RNA sequence: AAGCGAGAAGAACCAGAAGACCAGGC
RNA sequence: CUCUGCU
RNA sequence: AGUAGUAACAAGAG
């Protein structure tokens, strides 16, 4: 179903705490 | 048990007992490397010296019981002496040969599995295909490539955890494998490594090699994938290219990237053609990626890319009109935009030149764990509606949309150490760098973006910077929908002569203008199979090969330029060069160069072969009349504007008179045979449009003048002009 | 697209007046 | 008489 | 002697 063709960068985020 | 007995014996010895008791496990890392011997400064000499003594090798004490002291010829295989600084004994190479000859054999079915990487090299070289070798002016650029692709799904840390599980299950510690890929690979490896007597340390090292990705900066000319880098010595040479196709399966990501690169090069080259659609079709039917024809990979490779999409449209294949960014597939549902470069100053006081998209537009974002609908204007996020499954996915989608907006507060939200040039000072993609930085930390970005009042929008609760949902307030233009809104459809399109892709209704979906201007490197070597083999090469290769072709055909190029220059300018061999020439300055450069050529033809003598070689490629484009004066002609090379100087010698275009040899970008292009009709005689007459270069100044007609303002001269008058590398010369406005 | 050394959690963590009287606002 | 051939 | 070159080898330590 929902899929990412090509994901660059490290991803995630430190804002969530 | 042997080891506990050895421990008891060690405790029996007083000094060894004191060492064992006093030293801690932390201090072991220090006393483990405790060695009296020093690193040999010239090991080759020491080795040559030690191969002459009787017993240069050292072996474990047990050798004495498992190898006879002497062979049937009486030569002593080993001795009683104990190796210095260890319990190992001395041994001769005879012992090793004896062991390999009549030693205790064992099973080695496990070796291919533990040394999987090396035997994979052997296998894929065995099934590789060798094509013809082509002698070409190879231009190798130094760039980071991968030598060990590793297990992409597993980061270095995951690979280390899997290695600990497989090799040292008891010494794992508190770590637990979570990623499903970790569990599956750990399982298969444990099943394969059953009853493996090989040292666990070697197995761990081989697994680190196999799993952990490793990169290396290497001068390359073809594909940068590991399957091509390991055979780089065999494939790419100084003057030759060996068309080689490594055997075995190829990573789908590498083929996708190489297809994107090939499509970008083909469309960029095909734009400057007189019949772009036919030219694009020919380069598609003549190009091969990784040894596979490019014609038949598009119909089987759904990678989304405006260039790939243009190529698919040219062949009648349904396109998606989508593009990847930040791991999300964007489809432009409505709106249009035009690319234009523009300089920005980041929040960390670094100046960037980013490509801003002018124009209102609306996108649909699809991700692995998120989906969003976005509407943006020039550096302004009009609206964003996210539907992430979890808060982390929502944050990722919001950050990606934020960066994609290219908003000023986005740019100014950069904090800390963010570098947009790698250690080689190659310009990184600013958008990717910003994505990486903000995905590392986004607190500043959300704090500096702004909050918008939100009413009770049904099923569209707002989100706050702290990531907690809110109803009354939210990030400016950001809403979160719980309807799980979730494009893939491939719409048949018609592509016109100029590569403008229009759907049934007729709106321009894709055009070559929105194709990316970056000149990337293919993961798999791309081979072009037309008469001029360098159509789709990088910038430097195109420059060098264009000038080399001019040199080779110089005998006919001269006559054609003298009696029929219009057809010379038409010559397709200059089109890729023009692809490197900026679109804005193409017509003006062509007009200026054509005028210079015509004035050179009219003026008796003043023929300059080197100048014609330098300026001929710029004359391909249709002329554009103008009065502006060019001190240098610009060409795009990996995001840099290389300036070819009209008069004088510059690194981009060099003519060594001592060797009469032309070098382009430091790459030799050949020598120009002596032309008796050249007769420069100081006067050039092929530098300034409408002006003749008398030569050295004489300080009577004027002190000096600039190139641009020099147009003030009406006719006939002589004046001194500062043209070139600080060399003021006397000039005059041509009689006609 | 980037890519040049390592991590994870021992032990355990509130208060009542009530009554009378006086002054006072409404 | 033993040890060493980068200490 | 000779190697070699700004200081050494032409055995050294028990
Ligand atoms: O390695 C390259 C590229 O292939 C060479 C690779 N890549 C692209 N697509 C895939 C893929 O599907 N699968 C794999 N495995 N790899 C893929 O990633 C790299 C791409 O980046 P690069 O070529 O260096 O530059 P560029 O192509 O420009 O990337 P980027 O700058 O991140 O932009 C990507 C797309 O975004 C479009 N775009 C950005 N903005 C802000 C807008 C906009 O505001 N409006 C519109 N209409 N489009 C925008 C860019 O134009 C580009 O299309």
């Amino acid at each position: 179903a929902a899929a990412a063709a090509f994901a660059a960068a490290g991803a995630a985020a430190a804002a969530a705490a | 048990m042997e080891r506990i007995k050895e421990l008891r014996d060690l405790m029996s010895q007083s000094r060894t007992r004191e060492i064992l008791t006093k030293t801690t496990v932390d201090h072991m890392a220090i006393i483990k490397k405790y060695t009296s011997g020093r690193q040999e400064k010239n090991p080759a000499l020491r080795m040559k010296w030690m191969m002459a003594m009787k017993y240069p090798i050292t072996a474990d004490k047990r050798i004495m019981e498992m190898i006879p002291e002497r062979n049937e010829q009486g030569q002593t295989l080993w001795s009683k002496t104990n190796d210095a600084g260890s319990d190992r004994v001395m041994v001769s190479p005879l012992a090793v040969t004896w062991w390999n000859r009549n030693g205790p054999t064992t099973s080695t079915v496990h070796y291919p599995k533990v040394y999987k990487t090396y035997f994979e090299k052997v296998e894929r070289l065995k099934h590789g295909t060798f094509g013809p070798v082509h002698f070409r002016n190879q231009v190798k650029i130094r760039r980071r490539v991968d030598i060990n692709p590793g297990h992409a799904d597993l980061s270095a840390k995951e690979a280390q955890d899997v290695i600990m599980e497989v090799v040292f299950p008891n010494e794992v510690g508190a770590r637990i494998l979570t990623s499903e890929s970790q569990l599956t690979i750990t399982k298969e490896k444990k099943k394969e490594l059953q009853d493996c007597k090989i040292a666990p340390l070697m197995v761990a090292y081989m697994l680190e090699r196999e799993l952990v990705r490793k990169t290396r900066f290497l001068p390359v000319a073809g594909g940068t994938s590991s399957v091509y880098i390991e055979v780089l010595h065999l494939t790419q040479g100084t003057c030759w290219e060996q068309m080689y196709t490594p055997g075995g399966e190829v990573r789908n990501d590498d083929v996708d990237q190489s297809l994107i690169i090939a499509a970008r090069n083909i469309v960029r080259r095909a734009t400057v053609s007189a019949d772009p659609l036919a030219s694009l079709l020919e380069m598609c039917h003549s190009t091969q990626i990784g040894g596979v024809r490019m014609v038949d990979i598009l119909r089987q490779n759904p990678t989304e890319e405006q260039a790939v999409d243009i190529c698919k449209a040219a062949m009648g294949l349904r396109i998606s009109s989508s593009f990847s960014f930040g791991g999300f597939t964007f489809k432009r549902t409505s709106g249009s935009s035009v690319k234009r470069e523009e300089e920005v100053l980041t929040g960390n006081l670094q100046t960037l030149k980013i490509r801003v998209h002018e124009g209102y537009e609306e996108f649909t974002m699809v991700g692995r764990r998120a989906t969003a609908i976005l509407r943006k204007a020039t550096r302004r996020l009009i609206q964003l509606i996210v539907s992430g499954k979890d808060e982390q996915s929502i944050a990722e989608a919001i950050i990606v949309a934020m960066v994609f907006s290219q908003e000023d507060c986005m740019i100014k939200a950069v904090r800390g150490d963010l570098n947009f040039v790698n250690r080689a000072n190659q310009r990184l993609n600013p958008m990717h760098q910003l994505l990486r930085h903000f995905q590392k930390d986004a607190k500043v970005l959300f704090q500096n973006w702004g909050i918008e009042p939100i009413d009770n929008v049904m099923g569209m609760i707002g989100i706050l910077p702290d990531m907690t949902p809110s109803t009354e307030m939210s990030l400016r233009g950001v809403r979160v929908s719980k309807m799980g809104v979730d494009s893939t459809e491939r719409v048949v399109v018609s592509i016109d002569r100029f590569l403008r892709v229009r759907d049934q209704r007729g709106n321009v979906l894709l055009s070559p203008e929105e194709v990316s201007e970056t000149q990337g490197t293919e993961k798999l070597t791309i081979t072009y199979s037309s008469s001029m083999m360098w159509e789709i090469n990088g910038p430097e290769s195109v420059l060098v090969n264009t000038y080399q072709w001019i040199i080779r055909n110089w005998e006919n190029v001269k006559i054609q330029w003298s009696q029929d220059p219009t057809m010379l300018y038409n010559k397709m061999e200059f089109e890729p060069f023009q692809s490197l020439v900026p679109k804005a300055a193409r017509g003006q450069y062509s007009g200026f160069v054509r005028v210079l050529f015509q004035q050179m033809r009219d003026v008796l003598g003043t023929f300059d072969t080197v100048q014609i070689i330098k300026l001929l490629p710029f004359a391909a484009a249709p002329p554009e009349q103008s009065r502006m004066q060019f001190s240098s002609l610009t060409v795009n090379v990996r995001g840099s504007g290389m300036r070819i100087v009209v008069r004088g010698n510059s690194p981009v275009f060099n003519y060594n008179k001592a060797t009469k040899r032309l070098t382009v970008l430091g790459k030799d292009a050949g020598a120009l045979m002596e032309d008796p009709d050249e007769g420069t005689a100081g006067v050039e007459s092929a530098v300034l449009r409408g002006f003749l270069i008398l030569g050295k100044e004489n300080k009577r007609y004027g002190p000096a003048l600039s190139i641009n303002e020099l147009s003030n001269l009406a006719k006939g008058e002589k004046a001194n002009v500062l043209i070139g590398q600080g060399d003021v010369v006397l000039v005059m406005k041509r009689k006609r």
